[PDB]
């Protein structure tokens, strides 16, 4: 009945598919998250250390926060990708504490290791975390004090919160000059609409970081500078800024138009006709009195030759992201028809000057009190320092960005995690069940953030935690570790503050990331 | 848990393999520890299950003993050989607690490695383990229970059933209990001027597969595995006072010493010289036959030349056997082992004092194998156990199952004090060390507190293999033991608890005294000492250096 | 990497499932080897021979199965053969079904194996009592009762056509080896085979059949009363343990060396002639010089004899092996030899030694077999070893168990009744044993071509009311009673089938993980 | 899950010698009786489907 010879057995899954089930698969999934956590443990804290990573393209990138670190390396194991998602979600939503979220998400899996070795299946373990995360969020809202109760100034509120994010970065020593920049950057933006594209920082090789400047204007850099450049004055008093979406060229990007002329005399007319069509759009610009011409598309030679005698500056090939940043500060908006240009669409400013830095020339708009945008020009010796400070100021502006929407004073530097953990231990004593050991392990897992603070500082973490639990016995809040005085104390007197969106999202992301992997007891990988 | 390997530095160069330093060594030590630990976790406890290993030749080995499993595993990791040799040291000295000492020493390394990252120094961690161990031994002496008001051998019967658990003989442990107790009491001897000691392996283990394991017969005497030289010899000796001759002298045609070269100038001498070569051997066997020896044991093979006189005289011949087996035959029957036959005088002679005495010597055929059953010894009693099973692989497990039961009973009669088993001591040592170190405190309090929870791996592992709820049983063991530690020795109640718990069969907390599960105090001691030295040696290693072979 | 380990580790419930599936495939191959209608299985060995038999023992022995659990089923074949020799196929089929039928759980119920093992020990004890109650003792001195008992193992073999002749060969072979309790052994039974001939012409002849012709033409090939004397030493000149190294000074000494070698052998021949033996058997080679002085006195010389044949010759003629020629006496000379003759067959010569048949040592005998080829001889020899082993159980154990699948079904009925009375957590493993016992009589129906649904339904109903002897008919596939069926089987065969199958199942249930290729 | 267990419960049916022809007729007649008994067990009849 058989076809012939012998017939081997057919494997259910495709040959080469790795599939394993049981308690051994979850331990392998947790060890994948712990191994990734080992790299981000020393990075936590103002004394944390940077990580140097080189990809397969030999592109050097240095980032202290765990959001970009996980983007450089290509993650394979599925459970290790969970720590990458919480780092990118924390970066896009807030951007602060992206490393602390990974530390908390991996510590919950570490505290669940002795529970999985017991007879408790992972379904009952997730119930304790889902119950404890609901009470931990309510504790943060009760510890938040409104800033308007003391009737303080709104400018000094954003300054103390910005200096907190400057820690662990290269700005900590230079934060005197640098914090005064980003604080003034968010005030230029509208309180109703806050944008991260308008605060975009250009990378300028060379220079010093303390030589940076902050001006409400913008800089579109430069591309070509066609014939007629370097003759025009680069310093203007009160120029009229004009922007054009139409391209100025002589038969360049326009589609091919077949021209058939049956006469010799009529051929002379079509030659001079193109000269009249190009100079007609150029004449209508001079009638408006615009001293600055900007365009997204390239600018022809005859254009710049026309404005060369009139000193009017013209620079094309500007990116769309930069032009959208210019149209906000210049008032009226781009008109792509030269005949439809009206006087109210032109811009202005108190001073305009073009200076060269790092062998590169930049047009800087100055004296714009009504400008709703801002620019940041950063310098440095290494090109990696520029990318680090740019990402340092990026996460720093996000602190004052989220602070204007909701103003809440929340402790930081290990002060919040120790207060919430004790409130969970008093609630766990009345459970009298399996959740009693899980909540006590959840409260102990929240202590991991103060761990790396003392470990990276050189002091022992055993004596500090012993002094905390004795101090937290009586009612206390904001009480935490202080690196400068070397003694632990009240952080409220230290003025260091942190927004509420950092601590609330860190607890919800760590619990969501932990319950996702613990609910998977089998991993199947094809190919 | 080690990723990215390590960056090789050119300023640091050494011949052979690269040198790895830092926390990577202690992470690989625990990783190599959990590899051999997870193998013996499923084999622990009556609800545990053993594992199988293939020898690549098609033969396998099925055994529940953690020593044999680790012995068959050759570990290339330098620190991994410590736990492998720890199991071979455990069964050789005490003979019990082989699986437990591997799991205890594994948890000591997992918790201490997590403490090293806490910045506490390893020597402080080691100091915390040694100070807590000194007080833990004092607590073991307080919980000792001397056997009193017991009927007969029930004390040794209930203790022997504990070692029989977790192994294939656990279901038959009711029948095998009386065989093990009576086996070590028959080999009872005297040494050290009044001290009672027992021989190891003295009980012969014969493998015959057939019938059932519950029908295994206990022979009131020693049994030897050998085949008869000549099939014409009688296999059964009738009548009492059977004489057994234990001799190391083979009867064979033998060459003269190599330092001798025979040179003869006459052909007539070839007849007498060739005949005398066989005649010299005849003088030794002639005086033995005239003594009336029924059975003659010989260490080396015997040629058919001297086997002729054994048939006419109705003497049973014997051929090569184990040298250590013939010693206990002569001691039991009263014979004296003779390595070389000689007398103080320069003349050869044979004395009747070299012959043994017994009731009978019979050869019984079990399946296709034939063995000699010697019953009713005179000078000293002996015993033997013939194990029966479905296949020879089950008999290989029953041998180690029987050998482990002999070591537990051997240590029971040496020290009358015993402790309750089944996770009762591990749960009692936890709470005793919780109140401990609270007075000293300071930094050493954390290292000692982790040592108390390190002993909790034994009772928690037992509940996992039973497919039951572990947190329900562990919470009960901590409930009864905690509140009773402060009891004052009057008004009773109180300490009547805490002496029992963790019954895997019924999943309930029941009294271990009425259950019968007990463990000798010798198995508990020296188990934590050997597990400590295995933990101290591995924890103190900061850097591992590997040299490539030449 | 670490040690020798990992690769693909099978853990969890799939490790026990792989042990159940692999062990179940062992009984599926010989599943058609049970019953009187059972087929045959041809095996191909690496040596180039051929093994064709229906016995599960020889089938599972030559087949090479590589698997940790499946090899344990191969070892169960020699358990039934060496202890008894009958029922090797029944044990493998039963033990293969028990593992699947008694423990499908832990895939669903998640029952711990030891909990099942505790129920198997109580089920084995109750199964033995059921067999003892349904077993009716039979007289061992009845020749007519032993003939129908030997035909039990014959009914499933090819020799059933000769079963009338086969029972004559097996009864006289076991009765002769039996020594007066009544302990016998097959080491003295000769398996020697004769190629060609008629099966009806084959008969058991007392004595030892030698393949060697007489050495000298003047040796008498016909002797009325042969006298046999066994010699272990060779008749040649013994060189000695040490070198002689004769130093010959004069030319007359060298000729004396070669002259004594003729006289020294002659001296050993004169001592043999004292008892004037008619037939002299030497274990080692013999010189052509010694045969002359033995021929002058009437002695007969033979080729060197293996040690195995020397023990059987001493039992037939009552002779005692005498190594030393000088110690040879008339008391050790064998007597009462019926006939000595040599018949011509093209392959080899054959020497016959007949016993005078008229307590002492057990007598030895050889079984002559005339087949159609060389492989047919090996098949009947395995059939005789299975048929003669049945007579050994009835002599040691006069109890007689029901056959034809009635023993296994009688246990299944009693286990189902006590399963509801026991209750507890062990009711499922205890009741599942009755389902594995009814698979053996179910195989008899599948091989006969009947409907197992309707036959087994009426078999269980008629078992309680009718009698305990009701069983399945092999040829007709109907419901018959073993009383009128005329064939029965000893209890030792049924006891070894129940004990070995259950004790082996408990070993595979305790397996947790499997690691292959650790080291040698 | 249901279709996988219907093949698992048939492991005993085929082992008893029951042909696959009569097995199909066993599940077909049992499926028709199952659908007819599901209507009498419904206490949750609701005409709203709005609130």
């Amino acid at each position: 009945m058989n076809f012939g010879s012998q017939t081997p057995t057919i494997v259910v899954l495709k040959e080469g598919t790795d599939a394993s089930q049981g308690k051994g698969q979850i331990i392998s999934n947790i060890n994948a998250c712990v191994a990734v956590q080992e790299a981000l443990k020393p990075t936590l804290g103002p004394l944390g250390s940077d990580i140097l990573i080189v990809t397969s393209n030999q592109k050097t990138t240095i980032s202290n926060d765990g959001a970009t670190i996980l983007k450089l390396l290509d993650v394979v194991h599925p459970a290790a990708k969970t720590l990458v998602d919480i780092s990118r979600a924390q970066d896009a939503e807030v951007g602060d504490g992206t490393t602390s979220v990974t530390i908390l998400a991996g510590e919950l899996m570490k505290e669940a290791k002795p529970f999985l070795e017991e007879g408790i299946s992972s379904h009952l373990i997730m119930k304790g975390y889902r119950k404890a995360v609901s009470l931990a969020v309510e504790k943060i809202n009760e510890l938040a004090v409104d800033i308007t109760s003391e009737k303080s100034s709104g400018r000094e509120l954003l300054e103390r919160c910005a200096r907190t994010a400057m820690s662990s970065k290269l700005i900590h020593n230079n934060a005197d000059f640098f914090v005064k920049m980003c604080v003034d950057a968010v005030l230029s933006l509208d309180r109703n609409d806050l944008d991260d594209k308008l605060i975009g920082i250009k990378k300028i090789p060379g220079g010093a970081m303390e030589e940076s400047l902050f001006i409400n204007g913008v800089a579109f850099k430069k591309t070509f500078s066609y014939a007629g450049f370097e003759q025009q004055p680069k310093k203007f008093n009160n120029p009229k800024i004009l922007s054009l979406n139409v391209e100025l060229e002589l038969k360049a990007e326009k589609d091919n138009a077949e021209v058939r002329v049956e006469h010799v005399e009529d051929y002379q007319a079509i030659v001079d006709a193109e000269w009249q069509l190009i100079f007609e759009k150029l004449r209508q610009v001079e009638e408006t009195g615009a001293n600055i011409v900007l365009s997204k598309l390239p600018i022809g030679d005859l254009a710049t030759q026309f404005f060369a005698d009139r000193n009017i500056f013209c620079a094309g090939r500007v990116s769309a992201d930069d032009m959208n940043r210019v149209i906000q500060a210049v008032g009226g908006s781009i008109q792509s028809t030269t005949s439809d240009i009206k006087p109210e669409h032109l811009g202005t400013c108190a001073l305009f000057e073009e200076m060269q830095i790092g062998s590169e020339r930049y047009n800087l708009f100055q004296g714009c009190p009504q400008a709703k945008t801002c620019t940041l020009l950063l310098r440095g010796g290494a090109e990696q320092v520029i990318a680090e400070v740019e990402r340092s100021l990026h996460d720093a502006i996000m602190i004052v960005k989220r602070a204007l929407q909701n103003k809440l004073i929340v402790a930081g530097g290990g002060a919040t995690e120790m207060e919430v953990s004790k409130c969970l231990r008093d609630y766990s004593k009345t459970i009298a069940g399996k959740q009693q050991m899980i909540i006590n392990a959840f409260a102990k897992a929240l202590e991991v953030i103060p761990r790396q603070l003392c470990e990276n500082a050189g002091f022992d973490a055993i004596e500090i935690l012993n002094k905390l639990r004795l101090a937290h016995s009586k009612g206390e809040k904001w009480y935490g570790v202080v690196f400068e005085t070397e003694n632990i104390g009240d952080n409220f007197a230290k003025f260091v503050w942190e927004p509420a969106l950092v601590k609330i999202n860190a607890l919800n992301s760590a619990t969501e990331a932990t319950n996702l992997i613990l609910s998977v007891d089998e991993t199947i990988t094809n190919k | 848990m080690s990723q990215l390997f390590n960056n090789s530095r050119s300023d640091t160069l050494f011949l052979g393999g690269e040198k790895i330093s830092g926390d990577d060594i202690r992470n690989q030590n625990v990783l190599a520890t959990m590899a051999v630990a997870n193998v013996v976790k499923s084999s622990l406890g009556p609800v545990g299950l053993d594992k199988m290993l293939v020898d690549d030749i098609g033969d396998f080995t099925v055994t529940n003993d953690g020593a044999t499993i680790l012995s068959l595993l050759d570990v290339q990791h330098p620190a991994g050989k410590i736990l492998v040799e720890l199991a071979q040291q455990q069964d050789r000295e005490i003979g019990d607690g082989t699986t437990s000492v591997v799991i205890i020493a594994s948890e000591l390394l997992k918790r201490a490695n997590e403490l090293v990252k806490n910045k506490i120094h390893p020597t402080t961690i080691i100091t915390g383990f040694r100070v807590a161990l000194r007080e833990a031994i004092r607590f073991i002496n307080e919980v000792l229970s001397t056997s009193v008001d017991t009927l007969g051998k029930e004390t040794l019967i209930n203790i022997a059933k504990t070692s029989m658990s977790s192994k294939i003989i656990g279901a038959d442990s009711d029948f095998f209990s009386n065989m093990v107790v009576d086996a070590l009491l028959a080999v009872k001897t005297q040494n050290s001027k009044g001290e009672i000691k027992y021989p190891v392996k003295a009980v012969n283990v014969l493998k015959a597969h057939g019938k059932s394991a519950t029908e295994s017969l206990l022979v009131p005497g020693y049994a030897l595995n050998c085949t008869v030289a000549s099939q014409a010899m009688p296999k059964r000796i009738a009548g009492g006072n059977v004489k057994i001759a234990c001799l190391d002298l083979n009867l064979q045609k033998a060459r003269m010493a190599m330092g001798v070269q025979i040179n003869i100038d006459d052909p007539e001498q070839l007849e007498q010289i060739r005949k005398r070569e066989a005649g010299i051997v005849l003088e030794r066997v002639k005086k033995i036959i005239d003594a009336g020896a029924q059975v003659v044991l010989t260490t080396k093979g015997i040629d058919d030349l001297c086997l002729k006189e054994f048939v006419e005289a109705k003497i049973m011949g014997v051929r090569r056997c184990k040298k250590e087996d013939l010693r206990r035959i002569a001691r039991a029957t009263g014979a004296t082992l003779v390595s070389s036959m000689s007398n103080l005088e320069g003349e050869e002679t044979f004395e009747s004092s070299y012959l043994g005495l017994c009731d009978e010597v019979v050869q019984a055929k079990f399946s296709d194998d034939e063995c000699i059953l010697i019953k009713g010894t005179s000078k000293h009693s002996s015993s033997s156990i013939i194990l029966r099973g479905a296949n020879d692989y089950s008999l290989d497990e029953m041998e180690r199952s029987l050998h482990d039961s002999l070591s537990v009973v051997k240590r029971t009669l040496e020290s009358g004090n015993v402790v309750p088993g089944g996770g009762c001591v591990e749960a009692a040592l936890n709470i005793y060390l919780d109140n401990f170190a609270t007075t000293v405190g300071s930094r050493e309090q954390l290292a000692i507190a982790e040592f108390a929870a390190a002993l909790l791996i034994i009772p928690k592992t037992l509940a996992v293999n039973a497919a039951k709820d572990s947190s329900e049983l562990v919470a009960k063991l901590r409930s009864y033991h905690a509140a009773s530690q402060m009891a004052k020795p009057e008004d009773v109640k109180r300490r009547s608890y805490r002496n029992y718990g963790l019954d895997l069969i019924r999943g309930k907390i029941v009294d271990e005294i009425h259950a019968g599960v007990l463990e000798p105090t010798i198995s508990k001691v020296k188990s934590l000492k050997s597990a400590l030295e295995a933990c101290v040696a591995i924890l103190r290693i900061d850097t591992m250096i590997t040299v490539d072979p030449e | 990497v670490f040690m020798n380990a990992s690769q693909e580790r099978t853990t969890g419930r799939q490790a026990q499932i792989s042990n159940i599936t692999a062990a179940k495939a062992v009984a599926d191959v010989i599943r058609t080897c049970l019953g009187p209608k059972a087929m045959l299985k041809m095996l191909l060995d690496p040596m180039g021979g051929l093994v064709l038999t229906n016995d599960g023992h020889a089938i599972l022995r030559e087949i090479d199965v590589a698997h940790p659990a499946a090899k344990s089923m191969l070892e169960l074949s020699r358990t039934q053969d060496e202890e008894v020799g009958d029922g090797t196929t029944t044990v493998i089929i039963l033990a293969g079904e028990i593992l699947a039928q008694c423990a499908p759980y832990l895939i669903e119920k998640n029952i711990h194996p030891v909990i099942i093992i505790q129920a198997l020990k109580k089920a084995l004890t109750d199964a033995l009592e059921v067999i003892k109650q349904v077993s009716k003792p039979v007289d061992v001195e009845n020749d007519a009762a032993m003939k129908k008992l030997i035909q039990a193992s014959i009914g499933t073999k090819y020799v059933i056509h000769w079963s009338e002749k086969m029972c004559e060969l097996a009864l006289d072979a076991v009765k002769t080896v039996r020594k007066d309790f009544e302990i016998d052994i097959k080491r003295y039974v000769r398996v020697e085979k004769i190629p060609g001939g008629d099966v009806l012409d084959s008969r058991v002849l007392k004595g030892v059949l030698l393949n060697k012709d007489v050495v000298h033409p003047k040796m008498s090939r016909h002797i009325e009363n042969p006298r046999v004397v066994l010699l272990d030493c060779p008749l040649e000149y013994k060189k000695g343990e040490s070198q002689t190294n004769i130093e010959i000074e004069k030319e007359e000494d060298w000729n004396r060396i070669l002259q004594i070698e003729e006289e020294q052998v002659q001296l050993m021949c004169e001592q043999i002639l004292a008892v004037r033996p008619t037939l002299v058997i030497t274990e080692k080679g013999v010189s052509d010089l010694a045969q002359h002085y033995l021929l002058k006195g009437g002695c007969s010389v033979l080729r060197r004899v293996k040690k195995s044949d020397n023990n059987r010759i001493a039992r037939v003629t009552g002779a005692t092996i005498v190594n030393r020629v000088e110690d040879l006496k008339e008391s050790d000379v064998g007597t009462n030899c019926g006939l000595f003759k040599v018949e011509m067959i093209g392959d080899e010569y054959f020497s016959f030694l007949d016993n005078c048949k008229e307590s002492g040592l057990q007598k030895a005998c050889t079984i002559m077999l005339r087949g159609g080829s060389k492989d047919i001889l090996n098949e009947i020899d395995r059939n005789l070893q299975d048929a003669m082993a049945v007579a050994r159980n009835v002599m040691l154990s006069p109890s007689l168990s029901p056959g034809g699948g009635a023993t296994e079904m009688a246990v299944s009925v009693k286990l189902a009744e006590k399963a509801k009375q026991l209750e507890g957590i062990q009711q499922w493993p205890y009741q599942a044993v009755a389902d594995a016992m009814e698979c053996i009589p179910r195989t008899l129906i599948q091989n006969a071509g009947g409907d197992p649904i309707r036959l087994l339904s009426q078999l269980r109903a008629k078992h309680a009311q009718g009698n305990f002897t009701t069983g399945i008919d092999g040829d007709k596939g109907k419901i018959v009673d073993m009383v009128s069926y005329g064939i029965w089987e000893p209890e030792v065969i049924k006891q070894q089938s129940v004990k070995t199958a259950i004790e082996s199942a408990c070993l595979l249930l305790r397996v947790d993980d499997i690691v292959s290729g650790v080291r040698k | 899950i249901l279709a996988g267990e219907l093949l698992n419960v048939s492991e005993k049916l085929i082992s008893m010698g029951l042909s696959a022809v009569e097995i199909i007729q066993g599940y077909n007649m049992a499926r028709k009786f199952t659908l007819k008994e599901l209507d009498e067990m419904v206490v949750g009849e609701i005409t709203d489907k709005n609130d």
